[PDB]
């Protein structure tokens, strides 16, 4: 049975009640392992691509290797102290 | 004619077991080569070798460390790539 807890953000949750805060905690750890499978799917199909093309690999998926170049910064994990402790704007 | 008391039958302290057979003969300069290397410090003094390499290891080293360590700071950022890109920061 795959349970599907709900997701909380940081802002306006009233950081005095630990319920919400270590939902939280726990809702943008696990949005960020699901922000990381679409990189390991993307590699996973790049593979697949090249691996079928042989030598003209450069032309037919240019588009997933620099998809997976883009994806390799911004997907990752990042800790959830960076937005906790932190506000934007203020 | 003060002395500890007649009842008290005291004897000898042994620590129990077997004799175990030598089955190391000791060579009195490698034991006292040693004891003198174990105890070195205790006859250690400052001479122009022994401050040219506390010079060096102790004040020399950790300063260059400590240039290349707090100046190359946030400059690499060698996560994804391309051509022509900035591979530094600054
Ligand atoms: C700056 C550098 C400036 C130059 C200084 C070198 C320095 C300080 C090093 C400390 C470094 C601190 C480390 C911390 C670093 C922090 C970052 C070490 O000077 C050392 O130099 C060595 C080589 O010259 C000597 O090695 C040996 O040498 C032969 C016997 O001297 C052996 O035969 C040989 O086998 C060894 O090779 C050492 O004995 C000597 O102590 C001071 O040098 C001077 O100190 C003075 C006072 O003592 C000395 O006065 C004399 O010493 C008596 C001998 O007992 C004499 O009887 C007496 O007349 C007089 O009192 C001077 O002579 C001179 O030494």
């Amino acid at each position: 049975e795959h349970q599907r807890p709900e997701l909380v953000s940081f802002d306006d949750i009233n950081y005095n009640d630990h319920k919400k805060v270590r939902e939280a905690q726990e809702s943008y750890t696990r949005e960020q392992f699901i922000r990381l499978e679409a990189l390991k799917t993307v590699r996973k199909a790049l593979e697949k691509c090249y691996e079928e093309s042989g030598p003209n690999h450069f032309e037919d998926c240019k588009n997933l290797a620099e998809q997976y170049l883009d994806m390799l910064p911004t997907h990752r994990l990042q800790g959830y102290l960076g937005y906790q402790r932190n506000d934007p704007s203020k | 004619e003060l002395k500890p008391s007649s009842a008290i039958q005291r004897g000898p302290l042994n620590k129990g077991g077997w004799d175990a057979p030598h089955a190391l003969h000791n060579d009195g300069a490698i034991d006292r080569y040693a004891h003198w290397r174990t105890f070195y410090q205790e006859r250690f003094k400052y001479t122009r070798a022994t401050g040219k390499s506390t010079l060096i290891f102790l004040v020399a080293f950790p300063a260059l460390i400590g240039y290349v360590a707090y100046q190359s700071e946030g400059l690499f950022e060698f996560a994804g790539k391309r051509r022509g890109e900035s591979v530094t920061t600054r």
